[PDB]
């Protein structure tokens, strides 16, 4: 989600 | 004037699965969506692998999901784009790989990295692309400092992915590790810098010393230590001291990024793509921009649209709908409902699924919408408990839900697509009766609430914007790749 961007795995590590 | 609704109904999670064990979708009793079912056209798309822009094999997600139902094409991600380049050859004509190149003969290479096929973070068989590379274009000195993963991998691998790294540096001739740390230091993201500072210095100031990677890493386990904990480490006779970041993912990253950056002169520094991390870099890749998903078309075409969602699944139908976009589209709206404060969802399986149904309602009530994007997150968001009576719960909730909206939207001579995003609620048990905790690969089904046409018998998830787009008789720009599910 938040941390991360779009692109690079938002699925992941939240 | 008043307008006749069409609506997309994502039931997040919930697949299609022949078995009734441990399958909360078959198991629950759900009339509506049965009712709708036996009445309406229907067929079942792709939500996972290669079809939504992941690794073949890979399980959807809400994320990859969202997006490609709102951009009416296949959305590939980085991972994914990269692998292609490899395969393709794209990736060996890279004009910032071959710069970089150019500028170590010049002057006559470090490579950073977590070193694991997690694919979350990195890819180590992108490393191997690049020593190929080096040692076509005849580069000498390669030196590769490894983050170890035991995170996105299991949780003392690192052993095999150094092995096989070593092997390539003796198959291929070139490349030697200089240096070993965690992923606990190397990329922490949470402002620790007593923690970076350790991988900072192994990778050639003061730093334990080991004389293989192996070693060093055998040492930490004999600790107690795992891979993700590996205390820094510089590899005897094998760091000469101080370049590409083949991290495609900015947020661990960064940190890392700005230590390095944040004393050597003429140095050629890339990431494999942009981190926020305050500093000038080539950038290996590019992004694509996605523009013309279904709110930008529905906007161009004068339509109204509505966003709803609880909590869980706001981002979903907003941001990843429209593309990456927070910003609404004119004529756009939302309603954001909030979700139960619990820690997991099995303790309240109709979670806000009855007052999102409600602000629906009232919503619909105005008579002045176009088009609805609406996602009950209950069926994924129970089904994570793999608890399978919270998860039958869920679905028969949403079930009720489901009537009293597509019923509404029926009598206002409206449509619906009722749908899925991936699969999850079709199986939260194993064979063994275990907890099943993750999303399936399972087709999701699809319902057209339209009497008197023929769905096509496959599909993916980039086919539903253009089977919308149908359903209001809007024209599908070429940005849209999909093709609509209705024959005609
Ligand atoms: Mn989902
Ligand atoms: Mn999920």
């Amino acid at each position: 989600x938040q941390v991360t961007v779009w692109w690079a795995s938002p699925w992941e590590d939240c | 004037m008043a307008k006749k609704p069409t609506a997309l109904i994502i039931l997040d999670g919930f697949a299609n699965r022949e078995s009734e064990h441990g399958n909360a979708v078959k198991l629950a009793n759900k009339p509506n969506f049965d009712r709708y079912y036996n009445k309406y056209p229907t067929t079942q798309i792709e939500a996972s692998g290669l079809d939504v822009g992941l690794p073949e094999g890979q399980m959807g997600n809400s994320e990859v999901g969202h997006m490609n139902i709102g951009a009416g094409r296949i959305v590939y991600q980085s991972l994914t784009r990269i692998n292609k380049s490899i395969e393709d050859g794209d990736f060996f004509e890279n004009d910032v790989l071959n710069n970089a190149i150019a500028h170590v003969n010049s002057h006559d290479l470090h490579i950073f990295g977590l070193l694991s096929d997690g694919g979350v973070h990195s890819h180590y068989k992108h490393l191997f692309a690049l020593l190929e590379l080096a040692k076509k274009q005849g580069v000498e000195k390669v030196y590769v400092h490894a983050f170890l993963d035991g995170r996105d991998v299991d949780q003392k691998s690192a052993l095999k992915y150094i092995e096989e790294t070593e092997a390539k540096f003796n198959e291929l001739g070139i490349g030697q590790f200089a240096s070993v740390s965690g992923r606990y230091y190397a990329m922490d993201r949470d402002k620790r810098w007593e923690r970076e500072e350790k991988a900072y210095n192994a990778i050639n100031f003061d730093a334990p010393t080991y004389a293989t990677a192996k070693e060093g890493v055998e040492a930490s386990y004999n600790e107690g230590l795992t891979d993700e904990f590996v205390v820094p480490f510089i590899v005897e006779n094998q760091n000469d001291g101080v370049v590409i970041f083949y991290n495609f993912r900015p947020d661990r990253a960064a940190q890392l990024s700005e230590i390095f950056a944040n004393q050597v002169k003429d140095l050629f520094y890339a990431t494999f793509t942009k981190y926020n991390d305050n500093i000038d870099a080539a950038i290996v890749f590019e992004k694509v921009d996605l523009n013309n998903t279904i709110g930008e078309i529905a906007q161009n075409n004068n339509l109204t649209q509505l966003r709803i969602a609880e909590t869980e699944k706001y981002p979903h139908v907003t941001y990843f709908m429209s593309g990456g976009r927070n910003e609404e589209f004119k004529g756009e709206r939302r309603r954001l409902i909030d979700s139960p404060k619990v820690a997991t969802y099995d303790l309240k399986p109709e979670m806000s699924a009855y007052e999102v149904k409600d602000a629906l309602l009232e919503e619909l009530n105005k008579g002045d919408l176009d088009l609805i994007i609406l996602n009950f997150a209950n069926p994924d968001m129970v089904g994570h408990s793999g608890m399978l009576e919270p998860t039958i719960k869920a679905i028969e909730a949403v079930d009720e839900c489901l009537g009293e909206v597509v019923d509404k939207i029926l009598d206002m001579d409206g449509y619906a697509i009722i749908t899925a995003d991936h699969g999850n609620s079709d199986q939260v048990l194993t064979d063994d009766d275990q907890p099943m905790t993750t999303h399936t690969t399972n087709p999701v089904p699809v319902i057209v609430t339209k009497e008197g046409v023929t769905l096509r018998e496959t599909g993916r998830l980039g086919d539903l914007a253009p089977t919308l787009l149908d359903l209001l008789n809007v024209e599908q720009p070429e940005d849209m790749t999909g093709e609509s599910l209705i024959k005609h």
